[PDB]
DNA sequence: TATAATGGGAGCTGTCACGGATGCA
DNA sequence: TGCATCCGTGAGTGCAG
């Protein structure tokens, strides 16, 4: 599924956040914080480690993602090439 | 009407004859891939891709 | 000063609440203020009632509630949150087999809330939801463009709530039907409804023309459920026609009031159209085993009687404003809501038949996310959710009253022809005919008329007084377009004694055509002229002397009025300048009678007669969406005694409660040595002196510091290789001190990121080896200031994580924002405009000793050029000056009502009275006529402006009343050979200032795949040299200049680098090689399996890749 | 790794005009 | 054979975005 493939067991635990965060929200009347997740997630789970878990759950975005409501611009054009000198 | 489409068709034969292309070549076995840099994967400011 | 009114038109009702179309609408969809028991099945409610209950186990809907927001309006603006309320919905699961009862109130997400003025806050930026215009639900007939005597009939529901259907009666006698563009004989369908051969002639029975052609018994030889399967084959080429699947497909298209909804509108329109009551908003019913038609035969009844000639069967005008209608904001979002709800229902039933059919609650059968997302969508990427226009307060109000034909549900730009855009007859007093944009959106985006309102069905209606006998009642009624057309309606200003129609010819419309008619024949009368135009258009004084195509520019151009730090209401007003400051909800008023307790640049506290001590705090120097300082200033003093509804602070661009879009200036209308050329404008340096046309502006400059796969970014005051002078304004941490001056190049926030795998290479590891400093491991990534920006740091916001209240997007440590300000004097390049469409750039600022001036020493402020007026045809600005002349010397402002204002005599009266002050002051103060005033008077006589043989005073009097005065050139003292028009004008500073648009690049960013320069001032762009520019150079034959453009200036990476080295080395630039973007063109044709090949004259290839792609 | 489970699901609508290739009295 | 009829292709510039 993902443009960046991730080990199946890492996917496995990602959805485990998605699901337990969702119930937290369904009990809270608001979305949980990083901390309120590491608690309901249990032991070996701190606020730091739910964060860096999300920041790899992060799906990339299209270079042709359309800019404006006409379409004569592409989100990739506003991106400077910093490799080439 | 027969004379007409044997022209249309024949045009395509000589198109191949004159050039040296093989008709079969309009069917790829090996699809090519375009260099990565021309279709990049980039980290934008937020470390996102 | 005195405020003299004109106008004979006693307007009966006032302007209605000018944001009601935004606020009334959303609230009639939320009902967050109604006890659920007392709610009514429209809006957020009706969507629940529609999707529920879910079916085989069953899950049914009890009621919803809404909680107050977790953060107040302003807190969300800062913290880039949304101003939204938590949505709870109580449910009860019940088992399709046993009698299970569980009941939780599951949380569905946050519904965003609309503020007091009509706006929204969405990740902390105000936004507007532009009501959308669309063809309305109902059934219509419109002649066939092919067969001049046969007429398509069409059947249209609300958008995406059912299919369109046409009933074109073919050239083979029997009547057709189109669904998903799949034509077939109508008959087959009537059968399925339980219809019998006889009961067709028993209902048609008149038009043996086709009534007898409609019937073809290759169909009649079947029972109802027999053709039921007949047609499932006609629309599903492949699906097994089981009598469980066909009743489901048809129903799921034509009788299922769950994906087929005519409007609530659609019901009434098709009802009165075909004159039949309609059980529900649905074409067919399923009742007592089979299908019972509701709409097909009535429609079939009309169409036939029309194609013969029956009376009362007219084609319909789909551009009438009875057949068009408005999807207000509330309706627009419940649409998106009714699509989130239906997605959640794909998510319950899925878990209703897999996972455990008895240990289940509502709580865990509902995934709130399909709902949460469709709402996040509507407000964050709709065509109809636009960044608010809070340039000045008029811009926000005009926005909320916009009407787009475009958007999801309406018209794609290409779908827009002529009829959509034309001003229709029935626009009269509903949609403004002026206020619309020039350009490609002309006639799609428009504005709500000022007296107009949208009824509960989504149609626009406008008010009218009822006349009986010939006397005019104070009883007003608002008509839809359709009923209007029933009456003869007298004109706003048809003249009256008391309240009887006093003329014998009255000027009236009958279905929008103008008719001259006696007061016996007159049924209704326009409320006012203000009722035919936009709000903005009603801000144009002397509108009836202004060709339409510039009224429009003076209309739009107002919403671009930068708010000026000394703003003033126009000397000549139209009467709305006060409501607008009111409903704009930007000024600040008195809730009840009382006395004023304290007063301060920061707050205004008032004791009331109720003893309550309210404390209105002042929104002071708030940055608007468009950068324009949204500043609230106080207008009372301690102990002031305030009756109700009086004022307590002026909003921005409001003076004592009047819409102050610009300044009033002394204007001379005369060519001035070339600086008038083509609408350019010359101004008196005396304007910047007294701080006229000055404005304050702000830009946010934001930066993040994020956790990296190479270290953390650090907000430090410790930037490598940087001199203390280059930090003398930064605090310990790396923030500029609040109150510094910052200019281009200056650090605003120091920052350090870690270097890469290019950590010092040899070339560099050696250069440091000589200097005693070794390679440093961090990097200057400081946020500097952009070219051509800057000002005075007014605030800073520093949000880390690890601090309370705060948590930012993953992997980001800390985010620092520094707001900068500038006081913008007027300068050479900025745009000025007046309410009549005179627009121009400040081309020159003379010092006061050069300005034309009057005999009594006074210099003018603006020299406009008369060449603007003739071909432009906007004469109002001419009158607006003349009555400005008078006002200037009497010390008066005026209120000239649109179309019912001050006329030429009334105003030449006022000029006489001014002349007395300007000259009689003189011939007493010890001075007579002046020698140059005669030489001019000599000329005026050759012209014919003055009667020869009259005392100079007599003649100067005569010139004055023509609004003309003697003017001495300040460069010579000699008089202008002629008498000039000089007066007082209202002139705004527009938003388009040179400061925001000067830009230039030598070399900068390039694009990933093309290596051509980026585009746009903010990226530090390059200028796009397009196909059309290339042509230009081509036609000149500048091969080398063009080639340059196409290689060394764009993407010939080799010769580009080679050039800039050549300049800094003082050498001529080098002949170029192949542009890089052409290489991409080669490689991209290989990826399509095409073998492109550069070749030399002897036909052998040529490697434009210098061997780097051969093996 | 083992009750049994055996053919989907959303269509989307108001432009236009020309040229070429295909079907049909 | 002549002529419906469908399918695919176009539909202005740059700048803000």
């Amino acid at each position: 599924a993902r443009t960046i493939r991730i080990p199946v067991h890492m996917v496995e635990t990602i959805n485990k956040l998605s699901r337990t965060a969702r119930q937290l929200q369904q009990e809270l009347g608001r979305e949980p914080t990083y901390e309120e997740i590491a608690e309901a997630m249990g032991p070996g789970w701190d606020a730091k480690r739910v964060e860096e878990t999300l920041k790899i759950a992060q799906e990339p975005v299209s270079l042709e993602t359309p800019i404006g409501d006409e379409k004569d611009s592409f989100y990739g054009d506003f991106i400077p090439d910093e490799h080439l000198p | 009407a027969r004379r007409a489409k044997a022209r249309k068709r024949l045009e395509v034969v000589r198109a191949f004859l004159d050039s040296g292309n093989r008709p079969e070549w309009m069917i790829l076995e090996a699809v090519p891939v375009l260099p990565p840099d021309l279709r990049p994967m980039v980290q934008v400011d937020g470390g996102r891709f | 000063m005195e405020i003299k009114r004109f106008g004979r038109i006693r307007e009966v009702i006032p302007l209605p609440p000018l944001t009601e179309i935004q606020v009334e609408s959303y609230r009639r969809a939320l009902q967050a203020d109604v006890p659920p028991e007392k709610r009514e099945n429209v809006g957020i409610q009706a969507a629940f009632r529609e999707t529920f209950p879910i079916e085989e186990l069953v899950l049914d809907f009890l009621e919803y509630r809404l909680g107050e927001p977790p953060f107040p309006q302003d807190e969300c603006r800062e913290k880039d949150l949304t101003y939204q309320a938590p949505l709870y919905a109580r449910l009860q699961l019940i088992h399709k087999d046993t009698g299970l009862i569980k009941e939780d109130e599951v949380f569905l997400g946050h519904i965003p809330l609309m503020t007091e003025d009509g706006s929204f806050i969405i990740n902390g930026a105000d936004r507007v939801i532009v009501s959308q215009i669309h063809r309305s639900p109902g059934v219509y007939f419109t002649p066939d463009p092919a067969r001049p005597g046969r007429y398509i009939a069409s059947i249209i529901p609300l958008p995406k709530r059912g299919p369109w259907i046409d009933l074109e009666v073919e050239p083979n006698g029997v009547v057709s039907m189109k669904v998903n563009k799949r034509k077939f004989p109508l008959v087959l369908l009537l059968r399925v409804l339980g219809y019998d051969q006889e009961t067709l002639a028993r209902e048609l029975g008149a038009y043996g023309e086709l009534v007898q052609g409609l019937m073809d018994e290759s169909v009649f030889a079947m029972r109802p459920e027999e053709a039921l399967i007949r047609l499932f084959t006609l629309l599903r080429p492949g699906d097994p026609p089981k009598r469980d699947k066909a009743v489901a497909y048809v129903y799921g298209l034509i009788a299922d009031p769950r994906r087929y909804d005519l409007g609530e509108a659609g019901r009434y329109k098709a009802e009165e159209k075909l004159g039949i009551r309609l059980s529900g908003r649905t074409l067919a019913r399923f009742e007592d085993g089979e299908f019972k038609d509701e709409v097909f035969l009535p429609t079939l009844r009309y169409l036939f009687a029309l194609t013969a000639g029956v009376p009362g069967h007219e084609v319909d005008d789909i551009d009438h404003l009875g057949n068009r209608r408005i999807r207000t904001v509330g309706e627009l979002m419940t649409d998106q809501f009714r699509v989130g709800l239906a997605r959640l229902a794909r998510g319950v039933r899925e878990r209703m038949l897999m996972g455990s059919e008895d240990s289940l609650t509502p709580a865990k059968l509902v995934n709130s996310r399909p709902l949460e997302a469709a709402i996040r969508e509507f407000f964050s990427r709709s065509q109809l959710s636009q960044f608010k226009d809070e340039t000045n307060p008029l811009s926000s109000l005009r926005h909320k009253r916009r009407i787009s034909a475009l958007g999801p549900g309406g018209l794609t730009r290409e779908r827009a022809g002529f009829d959509v855009r034309d001003v229709h007859r029935t626009h009269y007093g509903r949609i403004c005919p002026v206020e619309t944009p020039e350009g490609a959106n002309i006639g799609l985006i428009t504005s709500l008329a000022a007296y107009a309102r949208v009824d509960e069905l989504g149609f626009i209606r406008t008010p009218y007084r009822r006349v009986v006998g010939g006397v005019v009642t104070d009883e007003v009624v608002y008509m839809t377009a359709t009923e209007e057309d029933r009456y003869t309606i007298a004109q706003a200003n048809t003249p009256l004694e008391g309240n009887r129609i006093a003329a014998e010819r009255v000027v009236a419309r009958r279905k929008g055509e103008p008719v001259i008619v006696s007061p016996e024949e007159v049924e209704f009368m326009d409320v006012s002229p203000k009722q035919v135009f936009s709000v903005n258009t009603n801000l144009i004084p002397f509108l009836e002397h202004d060709d339409a195509n510039r009224a429009l520019m003076g209309s739009n151009m107002q919403t671009q009025a930068v708010p000026l730090i000394r703003a003033q209401a126009p000397v000549v007003m139209t009467g709305l300048e006060e409501r607008v400051v009111r409903d704009s909800l930007a000024a600040l008023y008195a809730e009840e009678d009382g006395e004023v307790a304290k007063v301060d640049g920061n707050r205004i506290v008032v004791r009331y007669e109720d003893g309550r001590l309210v404390e209105y705090p002042l929104r002071r120097f708030y940055r608007s969406n468009q950068g324009t300082a949204l500043d609230q200033r106080p207008r009372v003093v301690v102990g002031q005694r305030v009756r109700k509804g009086d004022l307590l602070a002026d909003g921005p661009a409001s003076e004592n409660g009047f819409l102050a879009l610009g300044q009033n200036v002394l204007v001379a209308i005369m060519p001035f040595d070339g600086y008038n050329f083509e609408d350019a404008i010359v101004i008196s340096e005396e304007l910047l002196k007294r701080d006229f046309y000055t404005s304050i502006h702000i830009e946010r400059y934001e930066i993040e510091a994020r956790d990296t796969k190479l270290g953390p970014e650090r907000i430090t005051r410790d930037i490598p290789h940087l001199s203390e002078a280059a930090l003398r304004d930064l605090d310990e941490e790396g923030v500029v001190r609040i109150g510094a001056e910052v200019k281009p190049g200056d650090i605003l926030v120091g920052r350090t990121s870690f270097k890469g795998e290019s950590e010092p290479t040899p070339e560099e590891r050696l250069l440091r080896s000589i200097f005693g400093e070794k390679a440093r491991d961090v990097k200057d990534t400081s946020l500097r200031v952009p070219p051509g920006e800057g000002g005075i740091v007014v605030r800073t916001v520093r949000l880390r994580r690890g601090d309370p209240g705060v948590e930012l997007k993953p992997g980001v440590r800390e985010v620092v924002r520094v707001y900068v300000a500038q006081k913008r004097k007027l300068q050479v390049g900025d745009k000025l405009a007046n309410r009549h469409g005179n627009k121009g750039v400040v081309a020159k600022i003379l010092p006061v000793e050069d300005m034309p001036h009057l005999p009594d020493g006074t210099p003018v402020d603006v020299i406009l050029n008369p060449l603007g007026v003739p071909s432009r045809m906007n004469l109002g600005q001419i009158l607006e000056t003349h009555l400005g002349l008078a006002g200037y010397f009497l010390g008066q402002r005026y209120i000239s009502p649109i179309f019912d204002g001050a006329k030429e005599p009334e105003i030449k009266e006022l000029l006489a009275q001014a002349f007395e002050v300007y000259f009689g002051k003189r011939k007493g103060e010890g001075f007579g006529v002046d020698k140059r005033e005669v030489e001019v008077l000599r000329r005026a006589e050759k012209l014919g402006l003055v009667t020869p043989g009259k005392t100079p005073e007599e003649q100067l009097k005569e010139l004055f009343l023509q609004g003309k005065v003697v003017l001495y050139d300040g460069r010579t003292g000699e008089p202008i050979e002629g008498p000039i028009v000089v007066g007082q004008m209202f002139i705004m500073k527009l938003y388009h200032m040179v400061e925001d648009k000067m830009h230039a690049r030598s070399t900068g960013p390039y694009s990933l795949i093309t290596q051509q320069p980026l585009g746009g001032k903010a990226q530090f762009g390059g200028q796009r040299f397009g196909e059309m520019e290339v042509w230009a150079l081509e036609a000149y034959g500048a091969a080398h200049t063009l080639q340059e453009m196409l290689t060394l200036k764009s993407d010939d990476i080799e010769g580009r680098n080679a050039a800039y080295e050549a300049i800094i080395k003082g050498e001529d630039v080098p002949e170029p090689s192949v542009p890089e973007s052409f290489r991409v063109l080669v490689k991209e044709l290989q990826a399509l399996a095409l073998d492109v090949q550069t070749l030399d004259e002897k036909d052998n290839p040529v490697d434009i890749f210098e061997g780097l792609a051969s093996k």
